[PDB]
């Protein structure tokens, strides 16, 4: 009704909603629409495109698809078929526009990088050279430096010469990398079933079980390849110092971007369950154990390969071993002053790990300081939700839930009589609580076969749901939002492509503070949201 | 001005069959129902303010506009009503694909449960391009079953269940699904038993009661539970579970009610007051316009104050409502009645869905049997005078009983006077229509003579039913395809219909006091259709065994036996005025040689009855046939031609007249192949 | 006709027989209406009896063919005539480009 | 219905006008015939295009493109040339591309004498 | 002014079976275009030419006889800057509405390169300028720039006029414009 | 797809019988609606009949299509097909 | 190809399909006794040529599909050991008209 | 109500003579309308307590056997004092 | 409106309509089941096919892509019962002529 409630453009569209004006308002036309189709139906051929799309076939098709190539934007997947030929099916690269729609937060990713340079037109300078990498995607230093102008000093443009490498930065597409994930661990999953030294007729099992150890091993270097290799890392030219490999277009990892985004927000965690000078130590305790952290490059194995009631729950297990173990050795033992601005004697002072407790870190080495990791983010993953709801619905809403989180399957006087509020109130904010899931409720037949009123109710939680119903969160605002400010341009495009290709009026001068002061809510309103959307997306 | 408007005419092909966006629906209507019925009474009967009944929504009697389109019930169509709904809910129709739709996926994590390249292998085999609406089917059918034996999800690591549709038959719990935590196996464990058990654990330790006794109830889906659960099912399958994700269909978040659309008005009329203050009501509006009631209750309820307990069955109370309101289910399951009630269940509930099911209605009752127009209803008797294929038509239904026509040239003189008899005597018009299609004009005010001089050629008026008009005519249990045939049209007085007797056994009317009905076509290409094609002269034998229907029957057949029979002999004055008889005065003839001379001149039988085929020197018709009548005699078998017994045998016919034998059935009397009226033809 | 044998009732007309209402003009006509809008069947108007709903014209019999009347044309005075103002002004535009 | 072919030959009048006269001569022949509608506009396609004519000519066409095929007018304008602004002074030069600018003196002057064969 | 190629579907009605096909055809698309305007295209007169004409096709109820045909018709369209002569007829202050005679008035050419030095009185002129005034019915040669086509017909049960659906711009940015006696 | 040639002609030259009809029913309609008629008119009427006394005559303009399964077209005068 | 002895199991019918490019013939001797070919209704059958397909279905100017098809793992099907679409034509003797023929299609 | 479209005929006679059914006025002789459409074949406060105010009534009152007719008039008569709550504080009765 | 009494208009069911069919009339059909039982024209809108009314397809702002055409009344009316359930028969439309 009158468009304003948007019902349509905000009523039947989860998920890909976002995507489809990711392109658009980025880079549309008819470049936009295919994507959405193919996140659509998914699994596609090309000659199958138009069939439906209308896309005017393999004029788009091939430069739509070479245009998602150099930006990475679909996942591409080349084969050949048994009886002959060739054969291709192309997914969308893992979220692809993910990468794109962080954007400026990846700019904040300099900012652990923006020492060494402070306030500088530096920090502005490596923010070009990186934003233009972004833009094109993979890049070599060799076409870089091409593009750029020569006989310039090379450890001074960006100086990023040598500090191309650090933690972040890219790493090569490798057959594999932008490759589907499952769809690899299928290629992969091949040469082992396939490759059987003939030992029994029968009983797969003991083929099996050892195939996929030979899958797991195998798929182990198989995606540490990628990780890191030094080969590029290692060119040492004459007159200079040990550089990566010019040559080679890598891409940018959101890896260091995982853990050092989240990390923030839990910064914010303890900062809120502890001290200001613990907390600030804490933070700087991050600086080092953010480089090699798995983080939310967990998932791997989660996809695409069997799971078990057994294998699935004991070989997750070795993700919760890994980390506490054989990588803390690269993880916090004993650490000497990072910087500091706590001054005087800091050797007691470092005993500080300590006071840190619960419920969370403060688990080490019987004897050293260490804090929990492989364990770590998963507690830690439990513990985000909590206080989403506090004053977003309800103070009480809270506590009950919390409590509902605790106790199990009960009922509403053993709620009335657990805490607090009255039944006009704990029907109120549970029946408002009800108004968006987070209940799943239980009933059980009393004093009838299966009916309503002679019945009796139980309550409950199942974080499932729960830390999960909240991606509709994502279609929120986020893309109704992002409509809104490409929505807004369509009123001012008579003056937009003017002004901008222009650099008058005093109506003209009026509305460029709306608008711009309407950029700086829809943007940073994002920049609250995707801080937020950040977590149950991820573990 | 004036861009120039390109209209085409466009012919449907193709029906799109989808289920409605929440947009869409609320897209279209004008209102909320929200409020109430109450008519909110003041000052009117039905003032109805907004309302589940509301002028712009459409209209019931003719007396109020219907404000978005005026015009009362001479031209609204009508327009839907929208309905804000607390709670999704439940949906009887899509109920049992809606199971499946949630059996595939896993209940936890929602994805489709098979994966892999045998995903991939289901996908590729639905593409090619032989499916089939059975590939439909069955392939879905055949992709679907691998659930159930799917013991695991994928990435969610925990197992399903199956969802048996809960209870049984009783309407109360069948809306009401649940699946479980099934194979058990007893005694290997999941961690989820564990888990299940502890979940026990605290109302064991709390209210240690009820538990035991009750228990194994497992767990079910509320529409809410399986409404935000879809919204995680995405993309993906689609066409797995066999829809597509064009747009609109936007996945199967459609197929639970979030938002109900309203009947238009025009649809489900309150029966008018009709005479008094009794004003008949209609269920549908009743029904819904209590779904507005107990909507409004969860709203307001469950807005603050009420209980858990006191609302599912509320929330309840709705999706059975609203399951009764469009189809049948459980009629009477001891449930206690609400609003507007009385408490004695008297049948009249259900006919929405049953409105298209069985009977008289829109099913194949109403719209396949379309009532008709034109028509009339009378009773048979006998013209044999009456030619073949000319129904009489009394005209007395004549007067009434009209034409249309299209006035040019040829036709003025014939109109131009045809009009000026006006209505009442016969040879004329009634209802007359200008060039400007304003309405019509009948012949009531008054005028004609003045009037009757514009007549421009573009001019359209009615007839009555006239000579040499085309009808077909009917008898109501109808066989086959000699059930209907059609007729030229002649008028005589009394009042009855009356036609010719050899077309009575297509009919297979018995005369006696049985009916008929009178048919006329409108537009002049069902003219000539039925006419030279459905009509009698062409359609003369039947399509079974390709035999004459058509014959002389009972008289007629023993009629002409008596003439037929060889001892009869007659005289130039009775053959004259015979031959007469046979064809009213007109036609001229020839007279045979005589038969018998000597002792007078007589003739015979087997010669009037021949000249019947062949009147003429100039008659243009030649038969021979020969055939066995029944009651055939043996002669004496030594005797080759059948045609000598000691008592006829044969007819035969050389030269197109009559050899020997009676005729009597046989020749003339259908029930053969060979027939004398089946060579004529 | 399809495989084998079969017809004639409820599951035997529903075989390959794809006019969903035409189904509906037989039985049950519930959950085959609500199952054809489920599956989104793109269906067609095909079927005789089908036809006479929809009310447009039959698909056989008298609609066994469309029909054409003679023009009567000669495609001789379809020949166009023009003075040419596009070949006069042409050679403006042809040099110093 | 669809448009085919929108710009498609570019047409301004010299017979344009006068084959409406000719159609005119077949339908109705204006008001002295005595000796649809349709007709409206037909005096008001006249009206003006007659006029300023008044306040013509058929080889006039063929003496047109002449001496006007040497010159950098493209199409544009030398159609306009025909009929508004009788070739002469700052007129010609008000619209064209490079109108005077390069080409000036005989370039400009032939337009007021051709035009003179003419208008 | 211009040609072009265009094809749609003409119903010859009955009564014209005895003249002959192009006439018939003529008429109508006389009827139907005429006076008329094709939308975001251009204004018709008449068509010039025709061809392609093929086999009548016909529908069972109308037995009217139906051939769609293609041809190039006499249309309207002019380029983007052009000075042309019109008026003055209905008009504001700031621009004017020229028109020539009997075709519409529906151009209107707003004031921007038009001169700056100008003064308006409510007395017979628009502005006059430092070079004067102009008068209706006067041969004026005018600029004209950008053509808009608005179909916009909310035809509706709700609104139950603005038809400029082809409307023109244009000022005056040299001499002689407006008074064509400043040149000449 | 196209026309077939008059040269190929695979179908009867006899009538269809719904020529009879269709052809008849749309002629009268025609006459109905006033266009000329090509046969000689005696005093008589009527939107059909005159038809009939004219198609013995074999005058009427009209041309049948005829539409094998697979879209082949087809054209016969009614002046070219035979009783 | 190979029969059943007696006994069945679905067990080898869990994998029937192996090898592409060669194939199985899989029967159990009870349903083959008299060859069903041999009897009496069955009319003649005869494979054709899977280019006079193509011929076949231009004199009618037809495409595939579309056609009176047979059941895969017809006997009569399995007699001639059809795959997908191969087609046959056949002669059904009987006196009504006379001796005709017909065309079908595995499906 | 309406009139003629053209004769202005504001008088309109519906012919049933012929049962076309049809209504013209003798003005004009053109119908205004086709085939003229007909027909075919409790939780309050105040809404119960009037159930039982004819129930009681209704009872009460014909054992009498005053006429059905006037009982309905009485009734509507209760439902007006009802409104200047005349009913509140006094035996029903 | 039904019977005799009430006025007149007589029963053309199933059984005896399946007649005509064998008589391959389509006329007969046209005239009997279409014009003079229900006379009846639906505006539809090509894009999102549904059936409005005037000059609005009312899902769609529109008032443009309506075809005035004809369909028995009944239809229309089974229509709006379905889509006033949740179902919709959008409908696909083409040319009547141009082959
Ligand atoms: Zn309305
Ligand atoms: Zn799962
Ligand atoms: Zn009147
Ligand atoms: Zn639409």
């Amino acid at each position: 009704v009158m468009t304003i409630s948007s019902l349509e453009q905000r009523t039947l569209n989860p998920d890909l909603f976002l995507y489809k004006e990711l392109v658009k308002a980025h880079l549309g036309e008819r470049a936009a629409s295919v994507i959405g189709m193919l996140v659509a139906l998914g699994r596609l051929s090309v000659r199958e495109l138009v069939e439906k799309i209308d896309g005017m076939d393999v004029d788009s098709v091939k430069t739509t698809l070479v245009s998602l190539t150099q930006l990475r934007c679909v996942k591409y997947l080349q084969e050949t078929a048994i009886s002959g030929k060739k054969t291709t099916y192309y997914y969308y690269n893992e979220e692809g526009i993910h990468i794109l729609l962080y954007s400026g937060l990846i700019i904040d990713e300099i900012i652990t990088q923006m020492r060494v340079n402070d306030e500088e037109e530096h920090k502005q300078l490596v923010a070009e050279i990186v934003q233009n990498v972004i833009s094109l995607g993979s890049l070599t230093v060799e076409d870089y430096l091409s593009s750029v102008t020569s006989d310039s000093m090379k450890y001074t443009i960006s100086s990023l010469f040598v500090q191309l490498c650090e933690m972040g930065y890219l790493i090569q597409i490798s057959k594999l990398h932008y490759t589907p994930i499952e769809d690899l661990w299928q290629f992969l999953y091949e040469k082992h079933y396939k490759n059987i030294p003939r030992n029994s007729p029968l009983s797969d099992l003991k083929k099996r079980s050892q195939a996929k150890m030979n899958a797991k091993t195998d798929f182990a270097k198989i995606i540490n390849k990628p990780n890191e290799l030094s080969q590029i890392l290692t060119v040492d030219p004459k007159t200079s110092l040990r550089i990566v490999k010019p040559t080679v277009s890598l891409t940018i990892n959101l890896d260091r971007f995982m853990k050092g985004r989240r990390s923030k927000q839990l910064i914010n965690l303890a900062k809120t369950r502890v001290g200001s000078v613990t907390a600030q130590v804490y933070k700087i305790a991050l600086r080092l154990t953010e480089q090699k952290s798995p983080k939310i490059r967990d998932p791997l194995t989660q996809t695409g390969l069997l799971q078990d009631l057994e294998e699935a729950k004991s070989f997750q297990d070795e993700a919760e071993l890994v980390e506490e173990k054989t990588p803390g050795l690269t993880f916090n033992a004993i650490d000497l002053a990072r910087h500091l601005p706590s001054a005087s004697l800091i050797n007691s002072h470092l005993k500080i790990l300590a006071s840190s407790n619960f419920p969370f870190l403060n688990e080490t080495k019987p004897g050293v300081y260490y804090v929990p990791y492989s364990k770590l983010m998963p507690v830690l993953k439990s513990s985000v939700y909590e206080y989403v709801i506090a004053s977003t619905l309800g103070p009480s809403a809270m506590r009950l839930s919390r409590c509902i989180r605790d106790n199990k399957l009960v009922s509403e006087k053993i709620i009335n009589s657990t805490a607090l509020m009255k039944e006009k109130d704990i029907r109120s904010t549970l029946a408002s609580l009800i108004r968006y899931n987070s209940v799943e409720i239980q009933e059980v037949p009393r004093t009838a076969d299966r009916s309503a009123s002679r019945a009796v109710f139980l309550f409950r939680c199942k974080e499932t749901h729960s830390y999960n119903f909240m991606r509709q969160n994502l279609e929120w605002n986020m893309a109704n939002l992002l409509f809104k400010k490409e929505k807004l341009k369509q009123e001012n495009s008579t003056l937009l492509k003017k002004a901008n290709r222009d650099d008058l009026l005093p109506s003209e001068l009026n509305q460029l503070k709306m608008v711009n002061e309407r950029e700086l809510n829809v943007f940073a309103r994002l920049s609250r949201l995707l801080s937020l959307w950040e977590v149950f997306q991820m573990a | 001005k004036e861009v120039v408007v390109s209209e085409t005419p466009k012919r449907i092909k193709g029906l799109e069959f989808s289920a409605l966006s929440a947009a869409d629906i609320v897209a279209q209507s004008e209102v909320e129902v929200s409020t109430r019925d109450l008519f909110d009474l003041e000052k009117d009967r039905a003032p109805k303010a907004n309302g589940a009944l509301d002028p712009k929504m459409g209209v019931s009697s003719s007396s109020l506009e219907c404000a978005t389109c005026h015009g009362n019930l001479a031209s609204c169509h009508g327009h839907f009503g929208h309905l804000k709904l607390a709670l999704p809910v439940f949906h009887i129709g899509y109920f049992k694909a809606t199971i499946q739709i949630l059996q595939g996926i896993c209940k936890n994590c929602s994805a489709i449960l098979l994966s892999e390249t045998d995903k991939r292998q289901f996908l590729h085999e639905l593409r090619r391009p032989g499916v089939d609406n059975l590939r439909r089917m069955g392939i879905l059918k055949k992709i679907l079953d691998q659930c159930k034996k799917q013991r695991r999800c994928l990435h969610c690591g925990a197992l399903n269940g199956v969802v048996k549709k809960a209870a049984a038959g009783a309407g109360s719990a069948a809306l009401k699904i649940i699946h479980d935590t099934f194979r058990w196996v007893g005694k290997k464990s999941a961690p989820e038993k564990d888990i299940w058990v502890g979940e026990w654990k605290e109302v064991l330790a709390h209210n240690p009661e009820l538990e035991r006794y009750v228990k194994r109830c497992m767990d079910d889906l509320n529409p809410l539970k399986t409404l935000n659960l879809f919204k995680q099912i995405k993309s993906a399958d689609c066409e797995l579970l066999g829809i597509d994700a064009t747009v609109p269909s936007g996945r199967p978040e459609t197929y639970i009610w979030r938002y109900l659309p309203a009947p238009p008005v025009c649809i489900r009329p309150s029966v008018m007051m009709q005479d008094s203050p009794a004003s008949n009501e209609d269920d549908l509006t009743v029904k819904l316009t209590e779904i507005v009631w107990t909507s409004s209750l969860i709203k307001a309820g469950l807005d603050k104050g009420i209980s858990i307990n006191n609302m599912m069955e509320h929330w309840d109370y709705l999706q059975l409502t609203v399951a009764m309101y469009i189809n049948s289910d459980s009629v009477n399951p001891a449930m206690l009645p609400g609003s507007s009630n009385g408490g004695g269940k008297v049948k009249p509930i259900r006919g929405f869905c049953q409105r298209l099911k069985g009977k008289q209605g829109r099913f194949r009752g109403n719209l396949s049997g379309k009532r008709v127009d034109f028509s009339g209803r009378t009773v048979i008797s006998p013209d044999p005078n009456l030619s073949i294929d000319e129904v009489a038509v009394p005209d007395r239904v004549a007067k009434v009983l009209t034409y249309p026509e299209k006035v040019t040239r040829y036709n003025r003189h014939k109109l131009q006077e045809l009009i000026v008899n006006g209505p009442n005597v016969h040879p004329g018009a009634n209802y007359l229509l200008k060039r400007n299609e304003d309405a019509r004009r009948n012949l009531r005010y008054g005028d004609r003579m003045k009037l009757a001089k514009n007549l421009q050629i573009g001019d359209v008026v009615e007839r009555h039913l006239e000579d040499g008009d085309v009808v077909l005519f009917n008898r109501q249990p109808s066989l086959h395809r000699l059930s209907i045939l059609s007729h030229y049209a002649k008028i005589r007085p009394w009042r009855t219909f009356r036609l010719n007797e050899c077309v009575c056994t297509p009919y297979n009317a018995d005369f006696d006091g049985d009916e008929m009905n009178l048919h006329v076509p409108q537009t002049e290409e069902a003219r000539a259709e039925a006419i030279n094609l459905m009509g009698v002269k062409n359609n003369l034998l039947t399509p079974k065994s390709g035999e004459p229907i058509i014959a002389a029957t009972q008289d007629f057949i023993t009629g002409s036996y008596l003439i037929s029979h060889k001892d009869s002999f007659y005289d130039r004055a009775t053959l004259t005025q015979l031959l007469s008889m046979m064809s009213d005065g007109i036609e001229h003839f020839d007279i045979p040689p005589p038969a018998i001379m000597k002792p007078y001149y007589l003739w015979t039988g087997k010669q009037v009855f021949s000249l019947l085929i062949k009147p003429n020197h100039n008659s243009p018709v030649v038969i021979n046939l020969d055939a066995k009548n029944k009651v055939f005699v043996p002669p004496k078998s030594k005797s080759l031609p059948n045609e000598m017994s000691q008592n006829d045998g044969f007819v035969i016919i050389r030269g197109s007249q009559i050899l020997s034998g009676v005729m009597d059935k046989s020749v003339l009397g259908d029930g053969k192949k060979h027939s004398v009226f089946y060579t004529i033809l | 006709y399809k495989g084998e044998v079969l017809g004639i009732t409820r599951f035997g007309l529903s075989k390959m027989r794809d006019s969903v209402l035409q189904l509906a003009s037989f039985e049950k006509t519930t959950d085959h209406l609500f199952d054809a809008a489920f599956y989104m069947k793109k269906d067609a108007v095909e079927g005789v009896s089908e036809c006479i709903i929809l009310g447009q014209t039959m698909s056989i019999g008298t609609g066994s063919f469309k029909v054409v009347k003679g023009t009567n044309i000669s495609e001789k005075d379809l020949v166009p005539k023009r003075c040419l103002f596009e070949s006069l002004s042409n050679e403006a535009a042809l040099k110093a480009n | 219905m669809k448009v085919l072919e929108e710009r498609n030959a570019f047409l301004s009048d010299y017979e344009v006008l006068k084959f409406l006269t000719d159609l005119e001569k077949k339908h109705l022949w204006d008001q002295k015939s005595l000796a649809p509608e349709l007709q409206g506009i037909t005096r008001n396609v006249v009206n003006y295009l007659s006029i300023n004519k008044n306040f013509m000519s058929d080889e006039s066409f063929a003496e047109l493109m002449t001496k006007l095929n040497s010159f950098k007018l493209f199409k544009a304008e030398k159609l306009q040339i025909v009929n508004q602004l009788p070739a002469n002074m700052v007129h010609l030069y008000s619209i064209v591309e490079e109108c005077d600018a390069r080409f000036d003196e005989k370039t400009i002057e032939e337009m007021l004498e051709i035009i003179s064969g003419y208008a | 002014f211009i040609l072009s190629k265009i094809a749609d579907l003409v119903r010859i009605p009955p009564d014209q079976f005895h003249r002959d096909t192009i006439s018939a055809i003529t008429h109508q698309l006389n009827n139907k275009f005429a006076n008329k305007i094709i939308p975001n295209v251009g204004l018709c007169i008449t068509i010039y030419d025709l061809l392609t004409v093929e086999e009548g096709q016909l529908k069972p109820g109308d037995g009217s006889s139906y051939i769609n045909v293609t041809f190039r018709a006499v249309v309207f369209k002019p380029f983007l800057g052009e000075i042309v002569t019109g008026w003055i007829s209905k008009c504001t202050a700031e621009g004017i509405k020229v028109s020539l005679l009997g075709i519409f008035d529906d151009i209107f050419i707003p004031q921007n390169m038009l001169f700056e030095g100008c003064y308006y009185t409510p007395e017979e002129s628009a502005w006059i300028w430092p070079k004067l005034y102009f008068d209706v019915n006067e041969k004026i040669r005018f600029r004209i720039e950008r053509e808009v086509f608005v179909d916009v017909k909310p035809k509706s049960p709700k609104e139950r006029e603005k038809p400029p659906a082809y409307a023109l711009l244009g000022s005056c940015q040299t001499d002689g414009m407006g008074l064509v006696s400043w040149w000449e | 797809e196209k026309a077939i040639p008059k040269d190929q002609r695979a179908t009867t030259p006899y009538m269809t019988k719904y020529e009879r009809a269709r052809i008849l029913g749309t002629r009268a309609l025609q006459i109905s609606m006033n266009a000329p008629v090509f046969v000689d008119l005696e005093g008589e009427t009527d939107p059909l009949r005159i038809a009939m006394k004219e198609l013995a005559e074999k005058k009427i303009p009209l041309v049948i299509r005829r539409y094998l399964p697979d879209g082949s077209f087809e054209d016969w005068s009614v002046e070219e097909l035979i009783v | 190809i190979f029969v059943y002895q007696n006994n069945i199991t679905p067990s080898a019918m869990k994998l029937v399909p192996s090898i592409p490019p060669a194939t199985i013939e899989t029967f159990n001797e009870a349903a083959l006794v008299v060859n069903i070919t041999h009897h009496e209704l069955v009319p003649k059958h005869i494979r054709l040529s899977s280019d006079e397909k193509r011929e076949l279905l231009k004199r009618y100017r037809l495409k595939e599909s579309q056609l009176p098809r047979i059941q895969r793992a017809d006997p009569v099907a399995l007699y001639l050991g059809l795959k997908r679409g191969e087609v046959v034509k056949i002669i059904r003797k009987s006196e009504t008209s006379g001796r005709y023929a017909s065309y079908r299609i595995c499906m | 109500m309406p009139v003629c479209k053209n004769c202005h005929g504001t008088e309109f006679e519906r012919d049933l003579s012929n049962a076309n059914n049809d209504l013209v006025c003798k003005a004009c002789g053109v119908v205004s309308e086709d085939n003229p459409i007909v027909s075919e074949v409790a939780l309050e406060s105040r809404e119960a307590t009037l159930n039982n105010a004819r129930r009681k009534l209704r009872a009460v009152s014909y054992a009498l056997h005053i006429p059905e007719y006037i009982t309905d008039a009485a009734f509507q008569w209760y439902k007006l004092a009802l409104a200047n709550n005349f009913v509140q504080g006094r035996r029903s009765q | 409106t039904e019977g005799r009494s009430r006025d007149g208009g007589l029963r053309l069911g199933e059984m005896e309509r399946d007649c005509v069919i064998a008589y391959g009339a389509s006329q007969l059909l046209l005239e009997r089941l279409m014009i003079s039982s229900d006379a009846f024209e639906v505006d539809v809108c090509d894009k999102c096919g549904l059936m409005g009314y005037s000059g609005w397809c009312t899902t769609c702002k529109s008032a443009e892509n309506i075809i005035k055409m004809t369909i028995p009344y009944a239809a229309k009316l089974l229509f709006q019962e379905l889509l006033s359930m949740n179902i919709a028969p959008r409908l696909r439309l083409e040319d009547i002529f141009q082959q």
